[PDB]
């Protein structure tokens, strides 16, 4: 749900 | 080599892109921060062994160390200037510009670290290995596998020491001297985080959501 | 040798001497702190070259680093215990005792440093040279002669490194590993200082005046 | 006037 995990797995 | 490796993964030069008051200054820094937050994350995955950590631990490190790594970017860019802080190559603040926009106390804090790094004549290679070391040495209270994080720390520390034990063998224990700046680094990052959370609370300043998410972790 | 030298200047074992509530706990720690503050000052003058600093600079260092040096005493004493904090050989707090007296968050912070030092198996000699290094590396914004303070830092760092490069040559870069704990040290000292200033403000707890004077510097 | 300087010069 976090931007961090979004950016971490893009 | 890890240094050559970590080096060419660093982003290329950043440029500020922002009613010329204090609220427009903070917004320029807040969106410069958010833009570089995005790039730390891309860069972090090039740190050997960082991506072999569980994702919760990758996030726990980043959530602890993100401001330290930004501060070290500002510091590196600021080394050639005369008591100026370069948040970007476009955007270079001095004491009076800082004081007016309410950033004076933060500005003085970072300048102390800047002047310490100027006397050490720290190089781009050392900034890079130090950024990595601050990440692995973040001291998150939320690490699941401390042993894997310690292995990374040992690896990045070995690199820094073996880089120093050859390229800069004229100066002995130059490794430790760089490590001895890390407390001030963490301290300064603590001031930046509180100030920027102070302008978060005030609400007069808008913040791209990645930046906000990092700030509430702290 | 500076280590043997700095070692036998350390005070001998401290013993707590204090309505068994939270207000009696804080008072025991507050007066244990004040009693050891007195002893840091006696000990500081045995640090080679510390007394050749101008008195303003001796005070600027002590005013910045005092809590870090206390924390390192608690840490050293706490190494043999099972998740206990020994503020004194008399006085050993655990999680529940901590939580009740309002010290839980501070207790967890120090324990993280304790568990880091337990895994490093840090020795009394290293605590002593690290106490000294935290003092000279305090990053006071009020130093007049940064060069003399840096010379001291270089001296204490040399000592730590040359002590390690022989007594513990089985473990390479053990010096840097100890230096890498210093950020957490400063961070933890920051939490202790704020908590103890929080009980200063509340007024329900009495504090011998040397302790109070250190706390308002911070 | 400070305790610190008192203790520092005792």
């Amino acid at each position: 749900a976090s931007e961090l995990l979004k950016y971490l797995t893009t | 080599k890890i240094v050559s490796h970590l080096l060419v993964a660093e982003p290329d030069k950043l440029y500020a892109m922002p009613p010329e008051g204090d609220i427009k200054a903070l917004t320029t820094l807040c969106d410069l921060a958010d833009r570089e937050l995005v790039v730390i994350i891309g860069w972090a995955k090039h740190i050997p062994g960082f991506s072999s950590l569980s994702l919760g631990d990758q996030m726990s490190l980043l959530q602890s160390a993100w401001m330290e790594i930004l501060i070290l970017g500002i510091v590196y860019r600021s080394l050639p200037y005369d008591d100026k802080l370069v948040y970007a190559e476009d955007y270079i603040m001095d004491e009076e510009h800082s004081r007016l926009a309410g950033l004076l106390e933060l500005y003085r804090a970072i300048l102390q670290l800047v002047r310490r790094y100027k006397k050490l004549k720290v190089e781009k290679e050392e900034f890079v290995t130090l950024k990595a070391l601050a990440l692995a040495n973040s001291d998150s209270m939320y690490i699941e596998d401390l042993e894997a994080v310690q292995k990374l720390q040992d690896l990045l520390h070995e690199a820094l020491q073996d880089y120093e034990l050859s390229q800069r063998h004229e100066e002995p224990w130059r490794t430790g001297k760089l490590l001895l700046t890390l407390p001030l680094l963490r301290q300064t990052a603590a001031k930046a985080v509180q100030h920027f959370y102070s302008v978060k609370l005030q609400g007069k300043v808008p913040m791209h959501k990645l930046f906000l998410e990092m700030l509430e972790a702290k």
